[PDB]
């Protein structure tokens, strides 16, 4: 029995280190062809997509941090070929790109970054973009002057394309990875135990109610 | 650190006997009992010694050594052994 | 002279020619979180007594003997009672090994302590499902202590000739018939199980076989005495 | 070399056949240089 | 006779320099195809694999250091082509990846590093991950509350794949090389002389007992 | 203990129970006309080492042994090289005679130094042209040293019983197995030939014959060690 007796340090227990270790939240696919596809792709910035940190994010109510996004790419095949892409961020309240060669891509206030695909993946730093002092993962109450949609959690969105007028016959799968800098949380919440049903709303099945602790034989027998 | 030499290296000794120098009264005086070389990283009765083992882990060594001997017979017995070192560049002595 | 501790009393010669294993004395456990939360008991009154195991009979063909600590004491008196009823354990040891022989016997024995002494699984058969490990009786011999089978390799795949980096001592029947070692707690974690993990293990091996004349005693009696030091127990389980 | 300066004087009633152990080590003045692996280990690996 | 007389310096004799000079311990093969292979590979982190430093590691009992791993790759052919890989480390007590596209690869707490294959090999620094104060190469005694398996020597493991949904028809042989930083040993042990039989257990053949020193003719003839 | 000089090292017991021949220490040659005209070399570095001759086998019927100085060293190492290549010689000596015997042997030996020791021409035949002088091999035995034929007369016409006026010492196998003498230069002229004139001669004689039991060693080994002192050479001839 390796019963340890030594007090270990407390630095991993900090919320800072509990939201570090950049991971993925979004994967998109981008195929370019003629008049049978789009040639571009749009992805709204989201947090609660992959349910591992949605649990870690609902553990509190109000949060504030800066984002560090990294865009890695490859072909569905796996090969990395020398093509020049274009990622563009779009702040909230701004029109999203509707087409490959539409005008929004040529927009200045919209920031963008141009890289080679044989270039190491790209990094960017988004600051705290909410009007409010913090994000609210819960906003019981209608936003009207259909229910509970927070008026301010949209960080913006992203748009990806290649830079060319030729339909480069290309099929990519782009992975993003997100790191959180200078987190500050508030008002801890208890952890959700029931599996989800749909995004952005904390519904639950009132029939297949799972139990947090599994079942044993009796109460007089531990093990 | 003082380890033991495999000084009895032969084909006839199989176990601990490889480490023990025999001595008897059935041998005569003024004769050679035993002998060896002083070469840790060589094929001889040093490969059992940590000095030789560690020399195998390195190319060039230098310095001074200490060789000791230990006797185990009777308390009442008594003799006299000559322990003679002959530096390199020479042959081992013929006689005492 | 004479050494009396607790209720035990054993005589020996006057000697400060005693080895300190790695040059440190035993000592109690310093401040850890266990030392902070609770006080592990510090028995020093009666568990500290010179236990005298059963004599051993060295012969002309004997291989050698060994033991395992604290497994040799797991069923022996109040110490054993503390050992199988506290899953936390720590101690040091005073090992006083004597041989009782006449001046007409010759032979040389080696005394040595080995930490994390691991016995080898002989009977080479490279097979996952065979795995001829040594059995429970052998690797944990207990009080009597087992013997060797291949001393030149220490039954561990390790040559004996290099076994002197260990805290050792020579027993030569001419110069001295006794020797003594002191060993502190040797483990990578302050406490452990006293019953399913031995910290170290004593070995005695005849490096120069016993020899004698017609009409002598054919079996030398070798005894070992042991006295714990600064022991500590924790976690009384029933 | 180890020579018999004399004969093994022996009293009555003792086998008169003993053994000498030979030990060796290095002094403080010893020094080592460039490291190389060893040869005695003929095995490449085990698994 | 070039009999040198000059005392040489003592810095190579330190355990630090005796465990330096990063070398290899592990080579793995990774072929990607359809439903006749795995497309990924897993390798448990090990020390005693290649028997040159197993001898140097059993020379003591208790050790403590930090690891510096370097992952180099190539095709079995030899060519280096522009593909993006993924190495991931897995700490102990964590599930290992069972499939190429299984979910463990998308895990955050599991750290990972993405590189190009035309990128110089990757480097990483593992710290001392044992619960105990040190590693124990010998743990005589059962770990039960089948014999001698140390409860804490698992540094973790590694997993390798390419990042793509296509079965990139590719055959790689990856070599690792390990460096040790800030070693501290304890309790020297004598060096083992007998050849091994199987890993992790110091068994030996009690019949073909090799002798440390070879055999000569007599004892009265040196050479 | 241990005595180390030059490169030689011989162990013995701790003792100041050592005899000074006629109560004077050795010493270099004082001012003579030779000391005035030239400096005879004063080797003190390597010629001074405890030479250990071949052991001798004392038995139940042994007569005794003797040697001749410096003739015993005339062909032995660098000292011999200085001896046969300098017709002027002077020195003192430290003679450390050991016997190695068990406590079950009895017998008494006498150690003694004799100056101008002259051997006798036995085989009485009073005749000028016969003159049975002892031959070159006998009177100058050399390194090995010869034995006696008539000890009660010392093979010299001189009774042994009165041989204690000589600087002597008893070797009794009970009390001590070793002894030591120091003898200075004993000659009527400061220098002489080292090769064709011995200054003195050691004798060892069993005055009480060895005796022992069935199963004991039949031959006691007696060794002699020798170390010159304050030696001086002169006149290098080729």
């Amino acid at each position: 029995t390796r019963c340890v007796m030594n007090r270990n340090g407390v630095l991993e227990a900090t919320i800072s280190h509990f939201f570090s270790r950049s991971g993925l939240v979004g994967v998109v696919n981008l195929t370019d062809g003629g008049t049978d596809t789009t040639g571009y792709a749009v992805w709204d910035i989201d947090i609660m997509g992959f349910v591992q940190l949605r649990r870690k994010c609902e553990m509190f109510t109000y949060m504030r941090f800066n984002a560090e996004f990294t865009f890695v790419t490859t072909t569905e095949n796996g090969e990395a070929r020398p093509f020049m892409l274009q990622y563009m961020y779009v702040p909230p309240g701004a029109p999203k790109p509707t087409g490959r060669d539409a005008f929004q891509w040529q927009t200045a206030t919209n920031p963008s970054v141009f890289v080679k695909l044989t270039d190491p993946p790209a990094q960017v730093s988004v600051p705290f973009m909410s009007p409010a002092s913090a994000y609210q993962w819960f906003y019981d109450g209608y936003p009207t002057f259909t229910y509970g949609q927070c008026p301010n959690n949209m960080m913006g969105t992203f748009a990806v394309r290649v830079v060319s007028r030729v339909a480069s016959q290309l099929k990519l799968q782009t992975r993003v990875y997100m790191k959180l800098k200078h987190v500050r949380a508030w008002i801890p919440r208890p952890i959700r135990s029931q599996p989800y049903l749909l995004k952005n709303f904390p519904n639950y099945d009132s029939s297949k109610i799972t139990y947090s602790a599994r079942d044993r034989a009796s109460i007089k027998q531990a093990n | 650190v003082e380890t033991i030499l495999e000084v009895n290296n032969t084909t006839d000794a199989t176990g601990l006997n490889r480490l023990l120098i025999p001595v008897s009264a059935q041998n005569k005086a003024d004769e050679l009992c035993a002998a060896f070389m002083v070469d840790p990283g060589r094929i001889g009765p040093w490969q059992s010694t940590l000095v030789g083992q560690i020399c195998r882990y390195y190319t060039q060594w230098s310095g001074s050594l200490k060789v000791t001997f230990m006797f185990t017979g009777s308390f009442m017995a008594t003799g006299k052994m000559l322990i003679a070192y002959s530096p390199p560049g020479s042959a081992q002595p013929a006689n005492r | 002279a004479q050494l009396t501790v607790g209720n035990s009393s054993i005589t020996t010669q006057e000697a400060a020619n005693i080895v300190l294993a790695y040059g440190e004395w035993p000592e109690y456990c310093p401040d850890t979180d266990a030392t902070a939360v609770d006080k592990p008991t510090r028995p020093d009154v009666s568990v500290n007594r010179f236990y005298t195991l059963d004599s051993k009979m060295w012969q002309e063909n004997s291989t050698g003997w060994y033991w395992k600590f604290p497994d040799v004491l797991n069923k022996t008196g109040v110490f054993g009672q503390n050992a199988q009823f506290h899953y936390l354990y720590r101690s040091g040891f005073c090992l006083h090994v004597q041989c009782n022989a006449s001046k007409f016997h010759q032979g040389a024995l080696l005394v040595a302590v080995i930490p994390e002494f691991v016995l080898a699984g002989r009977g080479s058969n490279t097979k996952p499902n065979e795995a001829p490990h040594p059995g429970f009786n052998t690797t944990f011999p207990g009080t009597a202590g087992a013997s060797f089978n291949d001393p030149y390799v220490l039954d561990s795949g390790v040559p004996l000739s290099q076994s002197l980096i260990y805290p050792h001592q020579w027993i030569n029947l001419r110069t001295n018939n006794c020797a003594t070692i002191i060993v502190p707690y040797i483990n990578a974690v302050p406490f452990d199980s006293a019953i399913n993990h031995s910290n170290f293990g004593l070995i005695v091996v005849p490096v120069s076989p016993l020899k004698y004349s017609s009409g002598a005693t054919t079996a030398i009696p070798i005894t070992v005495t042991i006295a714990p030091l600064n022991s500590e127990f924790g976690g009384l389980r029933q | 070399t180890l020579w018999y300066q004399t004969n093994y004087v022996v009293p009555p009633e003792t086998p008169g056949e003993a053994y000498i152990i030979a030990m060796g080590a290095a002094q403080d003045n010893f020094t080592l240089k460039i490291c190389k692996d060893t040869d005695e280990v003929t095995q490449q690996a085990v698994l």
